[PDB]
RNA sequence: GCGAUGGCCUCCGUUGCCCUCGGCCGAUCGAAAGGGAGUCGGGUUCAGAUCCCCGAAUCCGGAGUGGCGGAGAUGGGCGCCGCGAGGCGUCCAGUGCGGUAACGCGACCGAUCCCGGAGAAGCCGGCGGGAGCCCCGGGGAGAGUUCUCUUUUCUUUGUGAA
RNA sequence: GAGCUCUCGCUGGCCCUUGAAAAUCCGGGGGAGAGGGUGUAAAUCUCGCGCCGGGCCGUACCCAUAUCCGCAGCAGGUCUCC
RNA sequence: UGGCUCUAAGGGCUGGGUCGGUCGCGGCCGGCGCCUAGCAGCCGACUUAGAACUGGUGCGGACCAGGGGAAUCCGACUGU
């Protein structure tokens, strides 16, 4: 798998046509975002609780979103 | 303790069968089969012992699947002859061009003078 | 004496360009306090030209008779100087030791010494200059 | 013969020994005499004739080679190309 | 003679083989194993790479010379005999 | 180079002929321990599971129309308009770039031909690095003894390939 | 922790012993040839992605004081790893 | 040659730039001490030698674990 630095290139891989479901983990405080594809399963990992929340609402298509628990 | 058994039919210990331990999620040490270690290009020139720089150790098959610029370096004869060799080869050819030139013009002013 | 000049002809011998025959346009062999080794800033060519041979006509002629310049500082360890000196104008203001700093700068003076190089490869001058090292 | 002036020259003249040294002296134009062993290789050989000629220095071809070359110099070590610069009162240099 | 006082190398072989019989290898052993000069590089690093075959650590340069000694005296004198015929038929 | 069909006879593929180029070195067989690209973790059956399920990968081949972005890439000069950013016309260069150097940057045209490397290497001794296991000083969780003592003794105390 | 095993790397000693071939992959010398002409193109030993496929055979168990060979559930023999 | 109680020897890591000035205990600069006979603190694996005491002279206490010397004949030996 591979790691993302930047909440936009996040934004552009889940924003893919063979981009699918995107599950959320609150491990508390180490919140991370995974978004499968073909080949990868990209990570994002934000450490702030309320930018994890307002990224929850960027998802443009109504996708998998559903969140692990 | 945790005794391993080998994971595949090849039983006999040969270079083909070699193993190292590994410790798992499961909490159970495995056994995992490393590929042969690759060495670099050696030299074309045949006298210096030591092997080419900048170029990944790896078996050749896998070179395949490397990038051109993982397989040489940026230079003359890059990644099949050492930079000391390179630089020989150079003055020696510059040398020896200077030399034949020499040697021309003392033939035709013999030639001349006869 | 000193046999280190701006006229001089040198082959470079380590780096990218190991092999290529360059023109000295400036010498310092006493140092800099940034660059303490004796060195010299010179200007090469990349890329020599292809024969001709004469059944080729205008259009190819002109396509083959194409020069790749650099412009580079050496140390005077990594330079094979020789007998046969260039006396090509070069004009420093173009060609110094500030254009390393800024890209556009060394793109200029790439540009010149293209341009210098291509203009005296023609009249058959210095052929042996414009010759690649069979090495 | 040349020992005796090899011997002072080091004693009283000013002299360079290996070869990086040698032919950084030789371009900077400060070497007056080089002098090369005999088993010396031969593609150092010519670069360091080449160098001399470009910068109008004499070369010697020594007779012994690197270890004798080291023992007339006076080193302990084995010494395969040298240079002189200023003899004191020597006359190494013709 | 710190150790041994006439066998040396030889004592490796210990009682066996007899006494002349490691006499007469002493020297062959002492040649192969020793490192001789290289001529090219001033080094003595001229070690027996295997039968006949020398090879210098330094200059890295193989000679193919003698089986137990680097040069023979047969080869100096066949080289000196060549070299004079040679310049005899050359003048 | 010639001839023909096929498919928006634009453009491409195909076969037929001609010119051209071309060393190999013997057809073939010969190792489930030699060489040989690339899969691991968890779960699962009465009996098979690196094979089944889930989760992460990877290798090779195909990719015509090329499905996308990115590298070859958007430079300089001259003459005009516009206060300015900027726009037009014309000459061009442009198969990349940096570091003295070892070398580096995600790419960075290329044939017939030639050179080289990996594959591809004996036995033994010494030393050093890493891992698995063992040891000790403790924290926890579960626990045998406690007629006397024992901050007790016993088990566990983790992370794959890429 | 000269602690046991495996692996990697240096360093040595021995040979009148010098300790394998081929399939396959890659690098380098060259420019035969291609490109569009000033906004585009030929190429990408493909840089990051995206699509399709990988066919055939073995896969259980014993591997040994009872699953093999010795007329047998034979004190015999049978190549390895932890 | 046991047991128990001691002694001696064989080592690693850190620490003084202390005074003044200045900036935010930490950093920079100056002349200082320059431990140049080293000291102070903290850790750790086993050994070697010696001393006393003591057991019903028993102590490599089970296990592992060479019988030697003087000679003769043959074959050098290792090996088969
Ligand atoms: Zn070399
Ligand atoms: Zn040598």
């Amino acid at each position: 798998p591979r790691k993302i630095e930047e909440i936009k290139d996040f934004l552009l891989t889940a924003r893919r046509k063979d981009a699918k479901s995107v599950k959320i983990k609150k491990n508390k405080d180490n919140v991370k975002f995974k978004v499968r594809c073909s080949r990868y399963l990209y990570t994002l990992v934000i450490t702030d609780k309320e930018k994890a929340e307002k990224l929850k609402q960027s998802l443009p298509p109504g996708l998998a979103v559903k969140e692990l628990k | 303790v945790q005794r391993l058994t080998y994971r595949r039919r090849l039983s006999y210990n040969t270079a083909s069968n070699k193993t190292r331990l590994s410790r798992t999620p499961g909490n159970r040490i495995v056994y995992l089969y490393t590929k042969k270690v690759g060495k670099a290009p050696k030299s074309a020139c045949g006298v210096c012992p030591g092997r080419l720089r900048g170029v990944r150790a790896v078996r050749p098959k896998v070179l395949m699947r490397l990038s051109k610029t993982k397989k040489h370096v940026s230079r003359a004869y890059g990644g099949s002859m050492c930079a000391k060799c390179v630089r020989d080869r150079i003055k020696r050819a510059f040398l020896i061009e200077e030399q034949k030139i020499v040697v021309k013009v003392l033939k035709a002013q013999a030639q001349s003078q006869k | 004496g000193k046999f280190m000049k701006p006229g001089k002809v040198v082959l470079v011998l380590a780096g990218r360009y190991s092999g290529r025959k360059a023109v000295i346009v400036k010498n310092i062999d006493d140092g800099t306090s940034d660059r303490p080794y004796s060195h010299a800033l010179v200007a090469g060519i990349d890329r020599y030209p292809r024969k001709v041979t004469a059944a080729m006509g205008k259009k190819k002629i002109a396509k083959r008779s194409k020069i790749k310049s650099f412009v580079k500082v050496y140390n005077y360890n990594h330079l094979m100087p020789t007998r046969y000196s260039v006396d090509i104008p070069l004009d420093k203001t173009v060609v110094n030791k500030d254009v390393f700093r800024d890209p556009a700068l060394k793109r200029k003076a790439r540009r010149e010494a293209k341009v210098k190089f291509e203009e005296r490869y023609k009249t058959g001058k210095n052929k042996w200059f414009f010759q690649k090292l069979r090495f | 013969s040349i020992n005796s002036r090899l011997q002072l020259v080091m004693k009283s003249g000013k002299y360079v020994l290996g070869y990086k040294q040698t032919l950084k002296m030789i371009r900077q134009g400060k070497a007056k005499l080089v002098i090369l062993a005999n088993n010396c290789p031969a593609l150092r050989k010519s670069e360091i004739e080449y160098y001399a000629m470009l910068a109008k220095t004499g070369v010697h071809h020594y007779s012994g080679n690197n270890i004798e070359l080291g023992t007339a110099c006076g080193k302990y070590y084995r010494v395969c190309t040298l240079a002189i610069i200023d003899p004191g009162d020597s006359d190494i240099i013709r | 003679a710190k150790r041994t006082k006439k066998v040396g190398i030889v004592g490796k072989y210990g009682t066996r083989y007899g006494a002349s019989l490691r006499k007469m290898v002493k020297k062959i052993e002492i040649s192969q194993h020793a490192k001789y000069t290289c001529s090219f590089c001033g080094k003595t690093k001229m070690k027996r790479r295997a039968v006949g075959i020398w090879h210098c650590g330094s200059c890295m340069k193989t000679v193919a010379g003698g089986a137990w000694t680097y040069n023979t005296t047969s080869a100096v004198t066949v080289k000196s005999a060549i070299r004079r015929l040679k310049e005899l038929k050359d003048q």
